[PDB]
C-alpha cells in the first residue's frame, strides 16, 4: 500500500 | 458496481459516530477505499483512505485522531469514525473507490452519509398541502419544523419528475423549512389525483399529503 | 502537504459557447510511472455525488463525452468543454493522487440563457395548518432568468418584513432557469385580522412588477 502513484 | 452508504444521522457533541460503505459489483480487495467530507456550500474535502487488503491507511494530516477508517473483507464494508464530535464535523461523507495503482482516481462515489452534530431533538416535518387560490396548474407541498436534515419529495411516488422543483432548506431556531412545488397540465388535476410524498430518514417519516381542490 | 488552487473561482457561459478552466500544483505532479501525471478532474451537479471526468491529466472516464478535454503537465493543468450544454451546470474540482490527495477548491460553472418571466403562484395556508394555530402563506416564482429577483409582500396594501423566508432553487440543468420560494408566517391569530395578501414579484422582464393576491374569505 504505497501513498499515491508518484512511488 | 455500487457503494452503498447509510441514511442520514443526527449525533451529539462529544459523541462518537461510525458510518458504513456496502462495496458491491467488484473486488473488493483489489481497490482502496477513500472517505471525502463536504460541509454546506464549501468545497471537497479528503480524509483519507483504505487498502483493504492489507488494512493499511492514509490520512490528511488535518483528520489524524479524529477519523478512524476501518474494513471488513468478509461482508464487504469499509467504515468511517468519528470520535469527539463538534459542530465541525457536520457535513456530508462521501465513501468512494480509489483506482489505486494506475489511475488514482476515485471512479465510483457513494451517496453520501448526512451527518449533523447538534444535541437538539429529532422532530418529524409537518407537511402540508399547497392548492392554489394557463394551461398548466403549479400545486406544492410545504414541509416544516424538521430536525435534523434531510427530507425526500417526491410526487405521485416519483412518476412525476419533469416540472417539479424542491427548494432547499431554511433554518430558523434549530427547525428546519422548505417546500416544494409540481407544474402539471391544467388537464389532469384535480381530475387525476396528485400526492406529495416526504420522507424523513432521521426520524423514519413518511407522510403522503394528498393535494385537493379548495 | 501539497496544496491545489484553481481559477477562476466562478464562470458563466451560454450554450454552445466553450469554456476553459485552470488548475494550479504547489509541485510537480509527473513521475517515473510512464509519462503519468497524477492529478483528476471531477464534476459535481447540484445535490448529486461527485463524478470523475478526467484522470492522469488527459484521459476521459468511461462514459463522460469527449467536449470534456482535460490538459497541462507538471504543475500546470487546464479543463476545457467544448459546447457548453445546460446540463453542465456543476462545479468542477482538480485533484492531486501523485502523494496523498488534495482537491482543488473548485471551479463553479454558471449557464448564461435567454430571459425568462417567472411563473408567479400564491397558496394561502392549509385547514391543517391553521388548525394547529399557525399561518404560512407561500409565493412559488418558478422558472425565471437572471437570478436578480426581488419579492414584497402586502397585507391589505401595507408591506409586511417579517416572517418571511426566502430560499432559492440552485440553477436548472434542463432549461438553465432559477425557481425561488417564499414563505410569510404568521400566527393564526394575527392572519385572521386582515383580507387581502399579495406577493410581488420585480424582475428585469417586467418594468412593472409581477403580483398575486387572495383573500382570506374569497
Amino acid at each position: 500500500h504505497v501513498p499515491g502513484g508518484g512511488s | 458496481v455500487q457503494l452503498q452508504q447509510s441514511g442520514p444521522e443526527l449525533v451529539k457533541p462529544g459523541t462518537s459516530v461510525k458510518m458504513p460503505c456496502k462495496a458491491s459489483g467488484y473486488i473488493f480487495t483489489d481497490y482502496v477505499i477513500s472517505w471525502v467530507k463536504q460541509r454546506t456550500g464549501q468545497g471537497l474535502e479528503w480524509i483519507g483512505e483504505i487498502f483493504p487488503r492489507s488494512g493499511s491507511t492514509y490520512y490528511n494530516e488535518k483528520f489524524k485522531g479524529k477519523a478512524t477508517l476501518t474494513a471488513d473483507k468478509s461482508s464487504n464494508t469499509a467504515y468511517m469514525q468519528l470520535s469527539s464530535v463538534t459542530s465541525e464535523d457536520s457535513a456530508v461523507y462521501f465513501c468512494a473507490r480509489d483506482y489505486y495503482g494506475t489511475s488514482f482516481a476515485m471512479d465510483y462515489w457513494g451517496q453520501g452519509t448526512s451527518v449533523t452534530v447538534s444535541s437538539a431533538k429529532t422532530t418529524p416535518p409537518s407537511v402540508y398541502p399547497l392548492a392554489p387560490g394557463n394551461s398548466m396548474v403549479t400545486l406544492g407541498c410545504l414541509v416544516k419544523g424538521y430536525f435534523p436534515e434531510p427530507v425526500t419529495v417526491t410526487w405521485n411516488s416519483g412518476s412525476l419528475s419533469s416540472g417539479v422543483h424542491t427548494f432547499p432548506a431554511v433554518l430558523q431556531s434549530d427547525l428546519y423549512t422548505l417546500s416544494s412545488s409540481v407544474t402539471v397540465p391544467s388537464s389532469t388535476w384535480p381530475s387525476e389525483t396528485v400526492t406529495c410524498n416526504v420522507a424523513h430518514p432521521a426520524s423514519s417519516t413518511k407522510v403522503d399529503k394528498k393535494i385537493v381542490p379548495r | 502537504d501539497i496544496v491545489m488552487s484553481q481559477s477562476p473561482s466562478s464562470l458563466a457561459v451560454s450554450a454552445g459557447e466553450k469554456v476553459t478552466m485552470s488548475c494550479k500544483s504547489s509541485q510537480s505532479l509527473l513521475n517515473s510511472r510512464t509519462r503519468k501525471n497524477y492529478l483528476a478532474w471531477y464534476q459535481q451537479k447540484p445535490g448529486q455525488s461527485p463524478k470523475l471526468l478526467i484522470y492522469w491529466a488527459s484521459t476521459r472516464e468511461s462514459g463522460v463525452p469527449d467536449r470534456f478535454t482535460g490538459s497541462g503537465s507538471g504543475t500546470d493543468f487546464t479543463l476545457t468543454i467544448s459546447s457548453v450544454q445546460a446540463e453542465d451546470l456543476a462545479v468542477y474540482y482538480c485533484k492531486q493522487s501523485f502523494y496523498l490527495r488534495t482537491f482543488g477548491g473548485g471551479t463553479k460553472l454558471d449557464i448564461k440563457r435567454a430571459d425568462a418571466a417567472p411563473t408567479v403562484s400564491i397558496f394561502p395556508p392549509s385547514s391543517e395548518q391553521l388548525t394547529s394555530g399557525g399561518a404560512s402563506v407561500v409565493c412559488f416564482l418558478n422558472n425565471f432568468y437572471p437570478k436578480d429577483i426581488n419579492v414584497r409582500w402586502k397585507i391589505d396594501g401595507s408591506e409586511r418584513q417579517n416572517g418571511v423566508l426566502n430560499s432559492w432553487t440552485d440553477q436548472d440543468s434542463k432549461d438553465s432557469t432559477y425557481s425561488m420560494s417564499s414563505t410569510l408566517t404568521l400566527t393564526k391569530d394575527e392572519y385572521e385580522r386582515h383580507n387581502s395578501y399579495t406577493c410581488e414579484a420585480t424582475h428585469k422582464t417586467s418594468t412593472s412588477p409581477i403580483v398575486k393576491s387572495f383573500n382570506r374569505n374569497e
